[PDB]
């Protein structure tokens, strides 16, 4: 359900230095009639040219195959941008060309110590990771585990019953049948 | 369940190993005295029921006689094969008549004496033919045939 709210309103594009922009993440425009400048709060007031006299097929949208809500915002009138105690600016921006990074660092201990730490050293662990019967009575459970379904595994029933093995393989060669193929493989019945 | 009381009483029948009667059949299994388990016996055709008194028949196969096991033998002619589960339990030691059989009136396949030998149950005629010498046997085995039409010009060059 797209609309398009107005689009009459005119809206300009402003190009930002960094550190004033990054602030803005209030002033005032004084308009001169062709010269128009911004008198900012205590600070620097800026003239902003018009850089783009001319500028349509731009325009502004808001949002609210997968369709989401659309607005339109409104026209795009003037591009622009904002141009510039300057000597302090100046030397912010000679100063950001000094940006180093942390050298290796040199162990200065004995060597030994570390060359001990190497090796075998007689210390493990210290850290957690990567460490990860009757047979009448076994054949009346076996029969009621067919009560609740007929078809299992004899290693489910293995993990079922919960007792020694060879007498429940006994027990499961007298009375069931194990089927070795079909999709009830491996399973008596 | 009263199907462990089936089975059971056909494991039970099957531990007698001879026909008794339905009553004292009732009587051995003390608390098995139901009547749909004889009648699910009457069903079954694996331990055949005689309505005269009480009688319990057990079939795999009634073979137990050297010619019953002949005419076993025939009726797997340019068919399959049984295995030795089923006539070493219809009868008692039929190794010793395997034995006893000399010359293709009883064949199997002597795989190792330590495991009950998994037996074969099929028929010819002669296969004994012991008697060639195991000389013979190496200077056959020694022989190394023409390969191609190498062996009918060898053979037309001897004259036969």
């Amino acid at each position: 359900d797209l609309d398009l709210e107005r689009s009459n309103r005119q809206v300009w594009l402003v190009r930002l230095p960094m550190f004033l922009a990054e602030k803005w993440r209030l002033g005032k425009i004084r308009i001169n009639k062709s010269k128009i400048t911004l008198l900012l709060n205590e600070p620097h007031e800026y003239d902003l040219e018009l850089t783009k006299k001319v500028v349509e097929n731009e325009y502004v949208f808001t949002e609210q195959t997968i369709p989401k809500k659309t607005a339109i915002v409104g026209t795009v009138c003037h591009e622009c941008q904002v141009m510039p105690y300057h000597k302090i600016v100046e030397q912010r921006r000679n100063i950001v060309k000094l940006n180093n990074k942390e050298r290796i660092t040199t162990l200065d201990e004995t060597v030994g110590v570390t060359m001990s730490h190497t090796g075998m050293s007689m210390r493990s662990d210290n850290s957690n990771f990567l460490k990860v019967m009757p047979k009448k009575e076994i054949l009346d459970y076996l029969f009621k585990l067919f009560d609740e379904y007929d078809y299992w595994s004899l290693k489910g029933l293995k993990e079922r019953t919960r007792q020694p093995e060879a007498h429940l393989k006994e027990c499961l060669d007298k009375v069931a049948t194990l089927v070795k193929k079909g999709p009830y493989a491996f399973k008596y019945t | 369940h009263d199907s462990s009381k089936l089975l059971w009483a056909t494991e039970y029948i099957q531990k007698k190993g001879k026909p008794v009667l339905v009553n004292e059949l009732l009587d051995y299994l003390s608390m098995k005295k139901d009547d749909k388990v004889i009648e699910l016996l009457k069903k079954l055709d694996r331990i055949e029921f005689d309505p005269k008194k009480g009688t319990f028949k057990y079939l795999t196969y009634d073979v137990h006689s050297p010619s019953e096991l002949l005419k076993l033998l025939r009726s797997q002619v340019t068919f399959k094969g049984i295995s030795c589960k089923d006539l070493k339990d219809g009868w008692p030691q039929c190794d010793e008549t395997i034995n006893q059989l000399e010359e293709d009136s009883k064949i199997l396949v002597l795989r190792t004496k330590k495991d009950k030998t998994p037996r074969y149950v099929w028929y010819n005629s002669g296969g004994n033919l012991k008697c060639i010498d195991e000389e013979f046997v190496k200077m056959w085995e020694n022989v190394q045939l023409p390969q191609f039409a190498e062996l009918p010009r060898k053979l037309q060059d001897l004259g036969l």
